[PDB]
């Protein structure tokens, strides 16, 4: 009779435009009998709540798929946590957006999750293509030891392997670090100079302040960094040559509410054929058996061609992933975020202005310095070595 | 307090009777138990957490007991964020919160008492070289956790005197249809198939194994995670123990466990005791610290820090003619004592495809041409390059 | 000894001799866990740095 979707969002003031997105739908496809309607809620300012305000509020209410926005505050992943448990229980399909996390991509704690921004860990696709064509051969990253940092590391190694073989030194380090300098000594031994960094937004910072004292932001040394080590406290106490990464669409909620109600009202008028229809369970009094579509609605979503919204690229893998977003690397120039290229799954340089280097240099420095002292082991054979 | 919650109208009945039967069973210096009786019913997520977090601000109680009734196994993650979140140890002995749930969210408390699928594994291929049966096949599909399936399989004939083969297909589509499934379980040379899938794709690719004919006395089957005659595999004491062993094994952890900090120092963590009253949760230390050194019933429940148990009670479990799951073998602490004695071959628990193509033979021992040599003992199987023969008994090279 | 003299002179570069700590030439073996192999001998230092 009424298509009806569910979402949760940040403020009860963002929820304004998503009734004007879906009372659009009857310009849409099918126009037969298709009412979408926003049924949106602000969420609980704590999350543990948010499992008694989704049984009596969004099951309740006849719902397909929920969406799921970060909150105003910086939580850590505290909002797309409860919804994927209870939206996981009946096996119904739920997408998420503005959820970079790394946990959220295997099966075995969410079975079904679809977001539409890429986490933290494709970063690692751009690092391969953004030292190959700056001739750079090996490295060396600083990686924190947890989820998220060894989900970057594994994507790395495995894409160096059919270029340059392996790395030359991975350091890993505990995320509660605090003036641990040790694994840095032995870094300014391996004649790299091209330093990854890895850290989080806040343990970033006493890497670049214990290598500082080391005079590490000299001449001759680059820095990859990602996202995370440059926003906040990260971007005081930085090296003068930062090359760090971005996203060119990323923390726009409205374009992205906009994007995601696109696809799934198209995904419904799809299902629409002779096959099982049955609704999701209707209330949580009680409600025991699975519905046996669900799986199969879910696979819709999946391989949906939106070619509209983000430059019409919405397609999506085997898991819940955006494609070729646009990540506009950058170059810190004197307290000056300044753009040097783009990238859209092959890297493309309109290099605006040019680049500085930490030191001052004008021309890229390599990462190599050739060592002529060496180290030898030998064996106790008799006619060859004596001892 | 410790916390006894029941879950299935099945339950029902027996909580009431339940509570003081344990009180005096398992004592500890200086603690108290009063178990109570829940009887909450539906599998919605309403009195899970209503009243389970009613409950923590009513009694004041620390340690959760939890068992169910039928195979649903969507009901272990709910209290696995509760566990994580109010740090509340919740320890279940059986029913649908005792399979192996990986990874876990950091800071919890969640326990099982049950074995992973690399533990499972290694207990099979021990059956396989006890009857000489080298010869297998590992078939699986699309699981959520066949990466380390495969991983593990072909680490476990590296080694080893006794020579191994290994075949394998790729996945299999319930979807694809009767037809093609036959089509794709061609591709076999071996006589012994392991099996590694979901609970609902089991029975439709076992009701198309009949389609192809893969049901026959000839072959056997075992399950991992219409029945084909022949068929194994191990529940960890599933079936055993009844339910006033569990009830009370359950109690004996956490009696133990918390009087790992009782004996330093007189502390009584009431962390659990409110769920919403306190807007911070901050406090949390030596979460799971503990419950590493338990030994209860002549036995070692030692658990590990991922929060599952690393010392089980493994048990096989047979198929009879009457369609009944029944225990022959045994497994007590890496002993691999087995029953109904293991002599000759393709007549215990396996025939021949053919009767007429196995034929028996007789030889004597003559040094230049016949070389008897007793089996090895480290491993328990003859050696490569030769062959048994039981002297009619024992097995010899 | 004599071999390694003629080479450092030869591409000009400075080395420093250290003997082996196992005392064995190099062969691959599994660890108690898993069966993630590793060298030993000369073939397992030279591989770790």
């Amino acid at each position: 009779k009424i298509v009806n979707i569910g979402a949760v969002l940040s403020t009860r003031k963002h929820e304004q435009m998503f009734r004007e997105a879906v009372n659009q739908a009857n310009k849409r496809h099918g126009s037969w009998k298709i009412q979408l309607n926003a049924t949106s809620v602000t969420h609980k300012p704590n999350a543990i709540q948010m499992a008694l305000s989704v049984c009596e509020d969004l099951i309740s209410s006849q719902v397909y798929a929920i969406l799921v926005s970060h909150p105003p505050t910086p939580n850590d992943h505290f909002t797309p946590t409860p919804v994927s448990y209870t939206a996981g229980f009946y096996r119904i399909p739920v997408l998420g957006l503005t959820t970079r996390m790394s946990i959220y991509s295997d099966k075995s704690i969410h079975l079904s999750f679809l977001r539409t921004v890429p986490p933290y860990s494709h970063q690692s696709s751009v690092w391969f293509e953004m030292m190959r064509v700056y001739s750079w051969n090996h490295i060396i990253l600083l990686v924190s030891d947890d989820h998220e940092g060894r989900a970057a590391q594994k994507r790395l190694e495995t894409l160096l392997e059919e270029r340059e073989s392996k790395a030359e030194k991975v350091l890993q380090f505990d995320p509660g670090t605090k003036n641990v300098t040790a694994l840095l000594m032995e870094a300014k031994e391996l004649e790299a100079r091209v330093i990854i960094l890895s850290a989080s937004e806040d343990d970033a910072a006493t890497v670049y302040r214990a290598a500082a004292m080391l005079n590490m932001t000299g001449s001759g040394y680059v820095w990859l960094v990602g996202e995370r080590e440059i926003s906040g406290n990260a971007l005081r106490y930085a090296p003068d040559g930062i090359l760090g990464l971005q996203l060119i669409n990323g923390k726009n909620e409205s374009a992205h509410i906009s994007d995601a109600v696109g696809v799934v009202a198209q995904a419904v008028h799809e299902l629409l054929e002779k096959e099982n229809i049955t609704d999701p369970p209707r209330g949580c009094v009680g409600n025991t058996n699975i519905w046996k579509t669900g799986p199969l609605f879910k696979r819709v979503l999946m391989s949906s061609k939106y070619a509209d919204g983000v430059t019409g690229r919405v397609e999506f893998n085997e898991d819940g992933d955006r494609k070729f977003a646009n990540y506009s690397i950058m170059n810190l120039q004197n307290r000056k975020l300044v753009q040097v290229g783009i990238y859209n799954g092959t890297h493309v340089i309109p290099n605006d202005r040019k680049i500085i280097w930490p030191g001052g240099e004008t021309e890229k420095p390599r990462g190599y310095q050739m060592s002529t002292r060496l180290k030898i082991v030998t064996i106790h054979q008799e006619p060859f070595v004596y001892v | 307090n410790v916390a006894l919650v029941f879950s299935g109208p099945a339950y029902a009945a027996e909580a009431a009777r339940l509570g003081p039967a344990v009180a005096a069973a398992v004592r500890s210096p200086g603690l108290d138990v009063r178990p109570v009786a829940l009887v909450l019913n539906g599998s919605d997520p309403r009195s899970l957490v209503l009243q389970l977090c009613d409950l923590l601000s009513g009694l004041r109680v620390h340690g959760v007991v939890f068992e169910d009734d039928s195979r649903a196994p969507a009901v272990a993650p709910i209290l696995d964020f509760l566990s994580a979140q109010t740090s509340l140890p919740i320890v279940a002995v059986h029913g649908g919160a005792a399979l192996v749930l990986t990874p876990k969210e950091k800071g919890s408390t969640f326990l099982q008492l049950g074995s992973s699928t690399e533990q499972q594994l290694q207990v099979i291929f021990e059956v396989l070289e006890e009857y000489d049966w080298t010869s297998f096949v590992a078939v699986t599909t699309r699981a959520p956790g066949h990466r380390a399936f495969l991983s593990y399989i072909e680490v476990l004939t590296d080694g080893s005197l006794v020579g191994w083969e290994h075949r394998g297909a790729l996945t299999l589509d319930p979807g694809a249809g009767e037809a093609v499934l036959s089509a794709q379980l061609r591709s076999v040379s071996a006589q012994i198939r392991l099996l590694f899938c979901a609970r609902e794709e089991a029975e439709p690719v076992f009701r198309a194994a009949e389609e192809a004919g893969l049901t026959g006395s000839g072959y056997v089957w075992f399950m991992v995670g219409p029945l084909p005659a022949g068929l194994f595999a191990v529940r960890s004491a599933g079936w055993r123990d009844d339910l006033a062993r569990r009830v009370a094994a359950g109690v004996a952890v956490v009696a133990r466990g918390a009087q790992a900090l009782l004996r330093d120092y007189g502390f009584l963590p009431e962390l659990g005791h409110d769920c919403r009253a306190q807007n911070r949760t901050h406090r949390g230390e030596s979460l799971h610290r503990y419950f590493m050194n338990i030994t209860w019933d002549n036995r070692d429940y030692s658990f590990n820090e991922d929060g599952f148990l690393v010392n089980p009670s493994l048990v096989v479990i047979s198929l009879t003619r009457d369609r009944t799951w029944e225990v022959v073998g045994s497994w007590e602490q890496q002993t691999l004592r087995l029953k109904y004695p293991l002599w000759s071959r393709y007549g215990r628990f396996l025939q021949p495809v053919d009767d007429t193509q196995h034929l028996t033979v007789a030889t004597l021992e003559e040094r230049p041409f016949v070389i008897v040599e007793p089996a090895d003992p480290i491993s328990g199987t003859c050696i490569r390059d030769s062959v048994p023969c039981r002297s009619q008994p024992e097995k010899r090279c | 000894i004599d071999l390694l003299i003629k080479l450092a002179r030869t591409m000009n570069f400075t080395y420093e001799v250290h003997l082996v700590a196992d005392g064995k030439f190099g062969t691959q073996e599994r660890v108690n866990n898993s069966n993630k192999k590793e060298w030993n001998g000369m073939m397992g230092e030279l591989l770790s740095g």
